Formats: structure tokens, C-alpha cells, sequence
RNA sequence: GGAGAGUUUGAUCCUGGCUCAGGAUGAACGCUGGCGGCGUGCCUAAUACAUGCAAGUCGAGCGAACGGACGAGAAGCUUGCUUCUCUGAUGUUAGCGGCGGACGGGUGAGUAACACGUGGAUAACCUACCUAUAAGACUGGGAUAACUUCGGGAAACCGUAGCUAAUACCGGAUAAUAUUUUGAACCGCAUGGUUCAAAAGUGAAAGACGGUCUUGCUGUCACUUAUAGAUGGAUCCGCGCUGCAUUAGCUAGUUGGUAAGGUAACGGCUUACCAAGGCAACGAUGCAUAGCCGACCUGAGAGGGUGAUCGGCCACACUGGAACUGAGACACGGUCCAGACUCCUACGGGAGGCAGCAGUAGGGAAUCUUCCGCAAUGGGCGAAAGCCUGACGGAGCAACGCCGCGUGAGUGAUGAAGGUCUUCGGAUCGUAAAACUCUGUUAUUAGGGAAGAACAUAUGUGUAAGUAACUGUGCACAUCUUGACGGUACCUAAUCAGAAAGCCACGGCUAACUACGUGCCAGCAGCCGCGGUAAUACGUAGGUGGCAAGCGUUAUCCGGAAUUAUUGGGCGUAAAGCGCGCGUAGGCGGUUUUUUAAGUCUGAUGUGAAAGCCCACGGCUCAACCGUGGAGGGUCAUUGGAAACUGGAAAA
């Protein structure tokens, strides 16, 4: 029931999604636990992103169903290569 | 009034389009003619009709633009 | 109005009948047990060990859940 | 109502040349009662008259003028200077203070048009805040109509914080100016007092 | 980063009140009106509501019906009609059963208190899904809806007699820290806690789809038991949190104990007994008012006021009560009951709950479309495709506000006409017009753009964990394929200065003057005050100032107000020292030395959500706006240091 996910923050037309960990019960645009990373689907194509990639693995190691739109970009950063490189390690 | 009380009002301006029993809107403002009034109606929003004998402060007394 | 929960109504009634039969069957077993405490034969161990099985045959499903079961065993496995 | 006025009668009131337009009847003051003696001046009239004397310069209005004034309220060094230079580091000014006109308004209809190209880019607003490390140009399509090179040719003037290429119609902003580099000089203290009360 | 001006009197200084200038609104009203960007929109009757949608999903768990592609035997010969037999792909949905309906959305009637904030605790608690791990996954049965058939029922719906299945349901077996009981060690904040040893105690779907195929083997998912993790929830605690003392006694399950019961757990939470305590001027109680907080407005600052939108917490769902299912509800679109209300009825009896989105009436000064769409993000089910999503994306109405552009620009005197005034010469509107010369932001037309917002999942390739076997599985690259908005925004060329400006005020406070009418009359007024035939204050004109697609008035809040004065006041006479005393509680306290470390100072660790404010930066053409990052903020907890001062202890 914990899912890293997206919280759009922009105004009308220029959205700026934020990556963030959360429990699915909550609203989207409301309460969270901790920010990590970010996203910007325009002002540069491909997008402009950051990532924690230090403690972002923490939340996966103890539970998450990270969604696909995220899963894509984590692949674009490739941190999941370390994730499975430990999980399907053993 | 709507709230069912009893008060007084001086109407301003030349001519008064009103009588017994007639609805009318209300503002506040005190005048020193006496007590027994501390309000005064507004001209032009409802039954109290705008008087077009003016051209200068037409924005008040209910007037609209002449041409 | 009503849309779909009518399913959960009927289900609620079925599980009503089932659950109360489980509980009240236990409660009568407990009545037997506590009433067997006065007695002197055994006549106790059969009944009390039986009921302490039934607590668990019926606790896994209903709302009790364990802590209170363990309190019932806590008092009742000692009085005999 | 940025500009639809005579704008001469104002300069007939205040005692300054521009704007506008052009340069007898200026010894007078406007109105029927105009020519005669009139009221004295309060302190309010002085700081106020100063205000309008900077306001009709750029043709602008007050709610914009204040907002300028208190974005000068952020930064360090003195205040009134920063209001002046930031008021004449605008797009109309960097046009006419470069010499591409005879008045300040010619630049405004020049730029609503979109004729100029801030960094080679169309812009329709005189309220842009020009900066250094830039060019400014003329939509090379249109660098030959009647008005412009009629105006470009004469060397009205040049400040040393502006460069210019009369062959290219290319200006480029250079140094942070001051009033001692900007003609039509003023007093600042009186006008800053006006926004106390 | 901070401004004063008027006003008591014949004239003066003071004390003292009142009014004005500024800023601000979820705002209305009058006048007026071009456009775009952004943001907002029942503050009143928690009043009643027609009509539409707002929560379903799984056939890859199950029985059962529809279906008819394809194959085919005879044919009434009409040689493709068809009778049956039918082979059965793909698909469907009535039903059972599993998970969700409790999240999400909406409002603020209640609530003066652990409700809220902040800091803590739990040797007094709970926790489905999701992760990780370990172990298991054996052996049996009996029913029942749909479906057939009967009856009562107007309808609502109910029952009768058979019949069928399952990851349904019920037994047994087996299973450890899980419960009782026994003993050794270890531990601490007190009740107690951690680990080890031994007697009794409970489970599971023989499941589904797939590969190899020996149908064995094993995979994905799924189930059960257990231990953790995290998440969500709960209770307790210190502190801060409104007004009246013309509210001073309240309370008896109250307060404490014993036992029992109860609950996830502690507990007068609740029963039976013993007891008379408990709370209160440091303001108990009772009373009226009210959701709170982050924050918003203002102010130089301390401070004052409010709790719209956005976000966190709480309570509520016609009023009121109770409980089942369930991990979680005492359940916002669930039940049961009683009540008011509306409605249907064959009069026996039944039905319903917009403070969900829209919308209607109603009140009110006043607050909009019965919109398109699931492309995106987030949800729910699933193996996935996919489906549902009035959340949400996003169009529409309102000058409601903020921001932005313009309603043309340069040359143009004659001081033209024409208005007004004239001390009748002339002055004034006035480069203003007319005219000349450019432009077309914007608009009219036509093209392109149909820009981005699109990342994707499913579909083929190769690659590593594990399997006897990528045969099949669990993973990173690659191509395929997705726009409601929207034929948008934006762009490109052409056309005409032609469509596009007003409001208030002019005695002073206050920038801004002259003529007419008027004559204590009509009238203005925020203050002081004008007005009785020559009004700069009334009404009209002209002109001027301010202001701008906005402007004036009204209501409310702060300022100015040093006019509750801690920063920052006063009491001889101006309002103001009780008639005076005795003394409690409290507040304040002479000197020196020694100590202590609560106060204090300092340093650190944690926390003070995010958004917001302020500073730096970058992008939307700039701005508004958005983001980033910074600083910032506690009467905050924890902890190491200093000792002069307040404080406590001791000696003089």
C-alpha cells in the first residue's frame, strides 16, 4: 500500500511533477512522507529530473509498488539496475 | 427592513420617486440635520428611480449617461 | 439508492447465522467448563481442553482475536 | 490610457521641454485662469509635481510606477538612483536614448509594432527591463522604412554606457548608468518622500 | 523602517475626545467599458429538492444460459436450403464466491477540551494490503442460489418441492518464541522485561492457469502458519490555546481502595463492598460566543484583527439510537428501530434522504454550465489488455481581483473655424484640430501549426537469478503503436487610423477657478460649516487636477492612536491617591564567603511537514505566475561546558 508516485504542482498548463513516496490511501495532491527526486516533462526534451538514488533504494528495500511512469525514468537513471542486482541476486 | 426593524432615512436629491408602501434599498450615512436619522437610501438600484436632472455627479443620484 | 451492496447484505446475513452459531456454541461450552470447576471427577479436563480447542477453532475467523482468547485461556486453564 | 493626450500642456505646466511634442506660449500656464497669478505651492505640490514630471516622461501610470518603486525597495546601495536607472533602463528609453527617435513615444509605437528585436526576438511591450550582455535590432526586414533611417542618420547623441552601429542599427547595452550619464536630471529625495504620505 | 491636518475661546498654552487623508476585502451597489495571462466564485436558511451521472471489478476461481465462424452425412430438389447430428474458435452477461464500498469528494451545525498545535512516552496497544525470510501446502465429507416446478403477493417482494459447483462451508491429521505450568541465567523506569530447558493447545485451496510432458517434473499467481520491516490507527502526558465575577462554591460514580467483569490495551469503562475524599482566587463551576492550525490583512516593531480559497487535524451525513459484515466502520451514497417530512397503494401495506457534480425553488444586498474527456497524474479489480472514475485534466459565465498591451506615432499655427470669458485690446481650449508622412501591437481575411503537454503498459530481439531443461518462468535495450483540450496556442503574408474611453473633484484639511441660475428656498455635508438677490462650498456650463478599463459611495479590519502607553502614559489644581489603621496570601528584598545549577549564556543532536512570506537563481516574449535553493522561524525536547547576577543550601 506504499507507492512512490507523482504530485503535480504547476498551475494551469505548465506542470512540474514531483516524485514522492506515499501510502496509496492518501490523496494525490496532499500529504506525503518524504520527497525524493523530481521531474519536468518540458523546458527540455528529454525531461529534466533529479533523484536521491541514495535513500530512494531504502523505500524499495522495505516495500513499494513503484508505478510504471516512475519505473520508466528510474530505468532512464538506471537505479533499478542496482535494485534487481541485489534482489534477484539471491 | 428585511430583518423587520424600524429606522429612518433622508432621501437625497431633487425629486423623490417614492410614496407609501414602496420598496427601496438602503445604505448608511449620518447627517447632522438631527438625530432620528443616521442612514440614507441610494438612488437608482431599485424602485427609487434615478433623477436625470444632473450631468456632473451622474455616477450618483441614479443617473445614466446622456448624449 | 441501492446499487450493489445488496450482495453484501445477503452475505452479511449468511455470515451472521454462521458466526453466531460458532460463538454461542463456544459460550455454552464455557458455561459447561466453569460449571465443571465445582465438580470433582474429570469431567473437567475433557471439557476444558475441548473448549480451549474451540476458542482456536473459532478465533481464526471472527473478531476476538488472540489477546482476549489468551485471556480466557489465561483464567480458565488455571481454574482447573 | 497609456497615451492619448496632448502632452504639451503638461510641459507647459511644469517647466520642462518634453514630452510632447516639439519646441512662446510656455511662459503661461493652462486654462482660462491660466495666465494670471495662481495658488502658492505646498510641499505636497513639489514632490507631486516632481512625480508627474517623471511619470509623463515614459507616459506610464501609477500602479506600474509604484511596483517599479518597490522592486527598487529590495536591492542595496541608495534607492532613488536605482529607481531612476531602472526606470531609464527600460525598452523605450534604450531605444530613444540610443537615438532611434525624436521623442519617447515614437519608440513606443515602434515597439508595440514589434519592429525591434530584443536579442533578435519579437516583443510587443515597452515595459521590458533591458539588461547588459544584449543586443537590440530592428527586424532586418524593416530597417529601411521612412521613419527609422530618417531618424537613424542624425547623431542626436550617444551615452558611453550605450554602443551603437548606425550601419547595422545595432545597439548593445554596456554599463550600469547613472543620472550623471543620463540627461534630463532630477531630484530623487522629493519623490521618495511622496511615497511616505 | 516610522510624517500630520483640522476642530472648544474675544486671542493663548495644555489635558482631552471626534473627523480626514493610506492600505485591504470570498464583497455588493451606481456609472462606464477593448483585449489576453493567472487566480477566485452561497460568508445568509446545516432550508427543502424534480431530472441526469457521482463505486465497481475479476470467466486466467466457480456452475449455468445466449451465441454461431469453421468442418460435415443423407435431402424437400428450391442444389443451398438446411432437420438432426452438430466440430466448436472468439465473446457475452443473469448468478454464486473473493477484494473494494470505511479511501477519495463535501460542509463546519456541534465542541471550551489532550478537540488543535508543539515536545514526549507505550516494562499498558492494534495493524488487511506490500516487502524480506522460514516452514508447510495431507486425508474426507454435507449442502445451496442461479436453473426447473408450485403458492401467496396490487406492487414491493416473499415462501413451496427437486437440483448443481466451487479458491464456498464443515471435520480429522500434522505444525515451534504463539496460552497454562516448572527451573537457570541476564536486565531495568516501579508494576515488570529478554533468552534458554519441559507437560497440554489450534491451520491450510488435494487451487487456477502454462512449459517440458514421463502429465511426472517444475514455473507465475494464489492460500495458510510464523518472525520482522515499514505504513495507517489508538491511549496517556508537560506546555500554549475566549469573555464576563452583576457566575463563588461544585461534584456522589463524585474521589480512593478491594475483587470481578469488560475491552486490542490501561482505566470507575461498568457492577457488588470498605472509605470521605476531590476540585477552586494560580479563578472550580455555571453562563453566552466559536471548529482549530499552518497561514492571510495591517503595522517600521513589538503587537491588533480574521481562519475565504490551498494543505494538516477533528466532528457530522434528515434528527436520534443500536448493532451485524469487516483488518479497519459503530459505516456520506449499507442495514434495523423510533420520529418529522415527501410520495405510491387494489388501503393489506410499501418507497426515499445532494452539507457528491451540475441544476431548481427559498432566503439574501450577493455568488455561475443540468459541458467534453478519461490523453495525463492518482485511485479500485485483474495475469494483463482493459473497465469504472462529475477525483482530476480542461472548455464555458462574472471587470471579482492581480498582472500586461492599446484605443495610434512623427511633421504640422492659424494661434483657423467653433465654445467660453473679456478691463471687449485680447486671452483660452490649441500641434489640439485640419492637413502631410509612417505603422497595424490589437483587430478583418487566408494559409501553415495542428507545437509541446507522449511517458507509456501489452506486442518482437537479445541479457542476467533459478530450474535437470529461458521449454516455460522472474529483467535492461530496441522498434510498433496513444491528444478531450484543439484544427488550439503560436507562426506566416495581406487590408483599414478606420471598430476601441470614462469616473470623481476643484473653500481648507487636498493637487486642482471662472460665468450663469439660485436667494436661509431647492440643495451639499467626512469635519469646520455654506446658502436670506454678485455662493470659487448648492444646481448648470467651460476649464483644470487626479485617476485609469477602471472609477466613486456604503459595511467591515489595522494604521495615524503614545487615544490601555511592556518598547510607550498619568494622579496638587485638568477625569483620576480609598478616611485611616492591624495584618494574611502574594510581589520585592542589606553585606561578605563557600557551594549548587533551576533561571540565565553558550555549543551541539533532533524536530519545528509541504506550499506560502523574505533573499539568489532559471524558465513562461517581460511581469503576474511556476519551480529550484537558500536563509528564516519554537515559551520546544535531549545533551556537554561557563558562574558575575536572580534563585536554593551552608557559614559569617
Amino acid at each position: 500500500a506504499v507507492k512512490i508516485r507523482l504530485t503535480r504542482l504547476g498551475s494551469k498548463r505548465n506542470p512540474f511533477y514531483r516524485i514522492v513516496v506515499a501510502d496509496a490511501r492518501s490523496p494525490r495532491d496532499g500529504r506525503i512522507i518524504e520527497q525524493i527526486g523530481t521531474y519536468n516533462p518540458t523546458s527540455a526534451n528529454a525531461p529534466e529530473i533529479k533523484v536521491d538514488e541514495a535513500l530512494a533504494l531504502k523505500w524499495l528495500n522495505d516495500g513499494a509498488k513503484p508505478t510504471d511512469t516512475v519505473h520508466n525514468i528510474l530505468s532512464k537513471e538506471g537505479i533499478m539496475k542496482k535494485f534487481d542486482e541485489q534482489k534477484k541476486a539471491k | 427592513l428585511s430583518n423587520n426593524i424600524e429606522i429612518n432615512a433622508y432621501i437625497p436629491g431633487i425629486g423623490h420617486n417614492l410614496q407609501e408602501h414602496s420598496v427601496v434599498l438602503v445604505r448608511g450615512g449620518r447627517v447632522r440635520d438631527l438625530p432620528g436619522v443616521r442612514y440614507h437610501i441610494v438612488r437608482g438600484a431599485l424602485d427609487t428611480s434615478g433623477v436625470d436632472g444632473r450631468r456632473q455627479g451622474r455616477s450618483l443620484y441614479g443617473t445614466k449617461k446622456p448624449k | 439508492n441501492i446499487k450493489s451492496a445488496i450482495k453484501r447484505v445477503k452475505t452479511t446475513e449468511k455470515a451472521e447465522a454462521r458466526n453466531i452459531s460458532q460463538k454461542s456454541a463456544m459460550r455454552t461450552a464455557v458455561k459447561n467448563a466453569k460449571t465443571a470447576v465445582s465438580n470433582n471427577a474429570d469431567n473437567k479436563n475433557e471439557l476444558v481442553s475441548l473448549a480451549v480447542k474451540l476458542v482456536d477453532k473459532a478465533a481464526q475467523s471472527n473478531l476476538i482475536h488472540s489477546n482476549k482468547a489468551d485471556r480466557i485461556k489465561s483464567q480458565l486453564m488455571t481454574a482447573n | 490610457a497609456r497615451f492619448r493626450g496632448s502632452n504639451w500642456k503638461k510641459s507647459r505646466r511644469l517647466g520642462i521641454s518634453l514630452s510632447g511634442t516639439g519646441k512662446e506660449k510656455r511662459p503661461y500656464a493652462p486654462g482660462q485662469h491660466g495666465p494670471n497669478q495662481r495658488k502658492k505651492l505646498s510641499e505636497y505640490g513639489l514632490q507631486l509635481r516632481e512625480k508627474q514630471k517623471l511619470r509623463y516622461l515614459y507616459g506610464m501610470t501609477e500602479r506600474q510606477f509604484r511596483n517599479t518603486f518597490d522592486i527598487a525597495g529590495k536591492k542595496f546601495g541608495v534607492h532613488g538612483e536605482n529607481f531612476m536607472i531602472l526606470l531609464a533602463s527600460r525598452l523605450d528609453a534604450v531605444v530613444y536614448s540610443l537615438g532611434l527617435a525624436r521623442t519617447r513615444r515614437q519608440a513606443r509605437q515602434l515597439v508595440n509594432h514589434g519592429h525591434i528585436l530584443v536579442d533578435g526576438k519579437r516583443v510587443d511591450i515597452p515595459s521590458y527591463s533591458v539588461k547588459p550582455g544584449q543586443t537590440i535590432s530592428v527586424r532586418e526586414k524593416s530597417q529601411k522604412l521612412n521613419i527609422i533611417v530618417e531618424s537613424v542618420e542624425i547623431n542626436n547623441f550617444v551615452p558611453e554606457y550605450l554602443n551603437f552601429d548606425a550601419d547595422s542599427l545595432t545597439g548593445t547595452f554596456v554599463r550600469l548608468p547613472e543620472r550623471s550619464e543620463l540627461p534630463a536630471e532630477i531630484n530623487e529625495q522629493l519623490i521618495v518622500e511622496y511615497y511616505s504620505r
